[PDB]
RNA sequence: GUUUAUUAAAAACACAGCACUGUGCAAACACGAAAGUGGACGUAUACGGUGUGACGCCUGCCCGGUGCCGGAAGGUUAAUU
RNA sequence: CUUGAGUCUCGUAGAGGGGGGUAGAAUUCCAGGUGUAGCGGUGAAAUGCGUAGAGAUCUGGAGGAAUACCGGUGGCGAAGGCGGCCCCCUGGACGAAGACUGACGCUCAGGUGCGAAAGCGUGGGGAGCAAACAGGAUUAGAUACCCUGGUAGUCCACGCCGUAAACGAUGUCGACUUGGAGGUUGUGCCCUUGAGGCGUGGCUUCCGGAGCUAACGCGUUAAGUCGACCGCCUGGGGAGUAC
């Protein structure tokens, strides 16, 4: 995914990158290694993962 | 919990003139002064059951100490109840 | 206050009434009563054009100040009365300079209070402010629709037009219709609700309440004949057309709005 | 929970341990389940329970010697 | 009395409304035999996340002691002030009203780190130097 | 309560409430040649109109066809250049 | 009389209760800026949502439940019970000296008062989730199992009978029976050198002796030695219903 997006934006004419991260999901490091392989520096791996002040009740999921 | 200068008025007017806090009349008057303070809260707040727990402590002990007092000196009882203007 | 029936007679079952000790138990001072009278639905032509309007009490009228303009001058709040011609209560304010008005009631009603104007003085109900100077979430009493046109928004008892934004150059306020508008900040309003806040537990409880309010009864459309209303039925009533008024406009539809003068201020409106 | 705290010398692999001090825990851990108000008081509070293993472990070192396993 | 540490902040453009209200509030406090043990203005400061728009607000730290009655008319008034965005009033227990931890940082802000601009002349007209319109 | 003046006086109709919807006030709506006036000089806890019919418990599926409101990116399009 | 209990002023900790005020982030939403095709869900999946420009992302506000971590073996309540932050009203408990009264005691049918949660009538309000209901998925029952939509509901004020797993499944209050140490607090003493030690109370928690238990387990917060008085039980199903 990281590589899909990084190719196209050369036409927008970008040359250096920073990243904002938002989630508990998979691809923690392996998405960053691929941004680095598009020839960009990635010194800033900035978490902004939003923690609401205990938001809306989530889907119950299983009946136990 | 009551103001030093009100607690001193109560002691002056109730019990003996020795100016004690321990006697039957003045303990009745002090219990009342907290009941009356509690009754300022219970002008609203009718569902307020954790404080009510205190109201039944203070009433019970004022009933117990008037009951004692008519068993004890009859002058003190007959004076106290009329001087503290209780009931109808 | 409000006074509610114990259901001690037929016709008294669900009946609620408006009472205040402050109402004059004489007849109000007739040199300040400027005559209502009602028109029983009939226009210039001698036809009923407002249908199922007709009957009831005469229901006299007071001018009401719904603009609330006064520089700094006290009011004794001489009596609070019921107005039989509108839902809100109306005070006689008697100002201490010798001026009497009728004025629409606020959430305030304190005796010897002053109806103020200007920024540092107003923070109580009924004391005027430009709407920019009133905090977010405030319920607010009686708003001028545009500056000097007078208080056309929130007039009935304890209703309110609650502020929901007030940043930028305008004020955003919500209406109980489901509409939400931006309104220019130069309009007057006040903190707190409109007076007679307990009105909202009213039930009427008898067909006679509406009769003295001058509201005549009204038939089902399907229980008229096809000739007397186009919705009217044949054999066994036959609701089974689409619903319409007696003059043919689809009553559970249509957007008819063509105001074209105030349409710039509404950034959303009520929807079906 | 790659964690905002910056790892000494920047790299494409975050040093996620050395970054975190008390993050994700309580805040981003209870994903997609019905939120209770007071349940933590009886569900979670097992501090008393873990204090027993720490005493037991400090006792047993002396005792393996006294058995001569040591 | 019981000690109430009221601190509050004010939106710049609506700030002109508060300088008349604070001086009636300090007079309601000393008028009841409570005290103003400092009345510190800190100047304008940057909010981290916006409150009621704008990323900046103007700070006043009162250091009140006052009777319970008096605090009942005041809290309802500062909370329903439009010029104030928010206020917080702190507990009686173990409470300071002297020797400010932020006294140096306040002076620094006032002297050197302020906006120094006309919208903040409106804020210096709302601090300790309060000026307010005639009614 | 209202009711085919008299052979239907009721089960129809009414009504509070209940649900739907139009209307932000120079209102929606109405009639009137149109000016205009009623609604209301009230105004959303207000007003017009629809179904059901106080009150305890409620109201399941669903627009196929038939009638009606509504919403939009845009190809063309009357009248028209 | 104090040896029980009650009480004054002094000092200390906290989410005990009731009612008010108030904000922003994420979901959600408006406005605006930018931008293209999937997004979403789960064991895995399909239903769902999307080109009318979704999803996402930057900026500011919106609305309403909720207020993360802080929230701890911590602390408060009588059992249930208590958590944004704050104020308004108010209980009960913990220490400590000086003083006071002097069995004023204990238990308690009936009893008045009083709800974790949802039920529930009317007014104010309502973002997300959800019984029901659809449809997917599973194994034939969304109403066994799993997911997505989606309604009453959840939320508040007041008002009606307080239910259960009301407890270390253990009533009350009180007398008596080797203690050490942790968590953590009033407080004498100490490189307060050690959330430690010793001096003495405090809840709270680990550990085990005398004793008790069918067994686990308890053990100074008893399930020990006892005291008085109360609540309540006498085979199961059918019945927490009948009457």
């Amino acid at each position: 995914a990281a590589e899909r997006c990084a190719d196209a934006v050369k036409e927008y004419g970008i040359k250096n990158l920073e990243v904002m991260v938002k989630g508990p999901g998979p691809g923690r490091e392996s998405t960053i290694r691929a941004l680095n392989a598009a020839g960009f520096r990635i010194t800033n791996i900035t978490d902004v993962t939003p923690i609401p002040h205990n938001g809306c009740r989530p889907p119950k999921k299983r009946r136990v | 919990s009551l103001s030093t200068e009100a607690t001193a008025k109560i002691v002056s007017e109730f019990g003996r003139d020795a100016n004690d806090t321990g006697s039957t009349e003045v303990q009745v008057a002090l219990l009342t002064a907290q009941i009356n303070h509690l009754q300022g809260h219970f002008a609203e707040h009718k569902k307020d059951h954790h404080s009510r727990r205190g109201l039944l402590r203070m009433v019970s002990q004022r009933r117990k100490l008037l009951d004692y007092l008519k068993r004890k000196d009859v002058a003190r009882y007959t004076r106290l109840i009329e001087r503290l203007g209780l009931r109808r | 206050a409000v006074v509610k029936c114990k259901p001690t007679s037929p016709g008294r079952r669900h009946v609620v009434k408006v009472v205040n000790p402050e109402l004059h138990k004489g007849k109000p001072f007739a040199p300040l009563l400027e005559k209502n009278s009602k028109s029983g639905g009939r226009n210039n032509n001698g036809r009923i054009t407002t249908r199922h309007i007709g009957g009831g009490h005469k229901q006299a009228y007071r001018i009401v100040d719904f603009k609330r303009n006064k520089d700094g001058i006290p009011a004794v709040v001489e009596r609070l009365e019921y107005d039989p011609n509108r839902s809100a209560n109306i005070a006689l304010v008697l100002y201490k300079d010798g001026e009497r008005r009728y004025i629409l009631a606020p959430k305030g009603l304190k005796a010897g209070d002053q109806i103020q104007s200007g920024v540092d003085a107003a923070i109580k109900p009924g004391n005027t402010l430009p709407m920019r100077n009133i905090p977010v979430g405030s319920t607010v009493h009686n708003v001028e629709m545009k500056p000097g046109k007078g208080g056309q928004l929130a007039r009935s008892a304890g209703t309110y037009v609650q502020i929901v934004a007030r940043d930028g150059a305008y004020v955003t306020l919500r209406l109980r219709s489901g509409e939400m508008r931006k309104v220019e900040a130069d309009c007057r309003a006040t903190l707190g609700e409109v007076g007679n806040a307990e009105h909202m537990l009213r039930v009427l409880g008898k067909a006679g309440a509406a009769r003295w309010r001058g509201v005549r009864p009204t038939v089902r459309g399907t229980a008229m004949n096809p000739v007397d209303h186009p919705h009217g039925g044949g054999e066994g009533r036959n609701f089974g057309k689409h619903p319409v008024t007696p003059w043919g406009v689809q009553t559970k539809g249509k957007k008819t709005r063509s105001n074209k003068r105030t349409d710039k201020f509404i950034v959303r409106r009520r929807s079906k | 929970p790659v964690i905002k705290v910056r790892e000494n010398e920047p790299f494409d692999v975050a040093l996620r341990r050395f970054k975190r001090s008390c993050e994700k825990a309580g805040v981003l851990a209870e994903v997609r389940r019905r939120e209770f108000y007071e349940k933590p008081t009886t569900e979670r509070k097992r501090a008393k329970a873990s204090a027993v293993k720490r005493h037991a472990k400090k006792l047993a070192r002396e005792n393996a010697r006294r058995t001569r396993l040591y | 009395m019981r000690h109430y540490e009221i601190v509050f902040m004010v939106h710049p453009d609506q700030s002109e409304q508060v300088p008349g209200m604070i001086e009636r509030y300090t007079a309601a406090i000393t008028g009841a035999e409570g005290k103003i043990h400092r009345l510190e203005d800190w100047g304008r400061r940057q909010l981290a996340y916006p409150i009621n728009k704008l990323h900046k607000a103007h700070y006043v730290l009162m250091n009140v002691e006052a009777p319970q009655e008096v605090i009942d008319e005041l809290e309802t008034t500062f909370r329903f002030n439009d010029a104030v965005i928010r206020s917080m009033v702190m507990r009686t227990k173990h409470a300071v009203t002297e020797a400010s931890p932020m006294v140096k940082a306040k002076d620094e802000r006032r002297e050197r780190r302020d906006d120094f601009a006309n919208e903040t002349a409106d804020d210096a007209e709302a601090g300790d130097s309060e000026e307010e319109e005639e009614e």
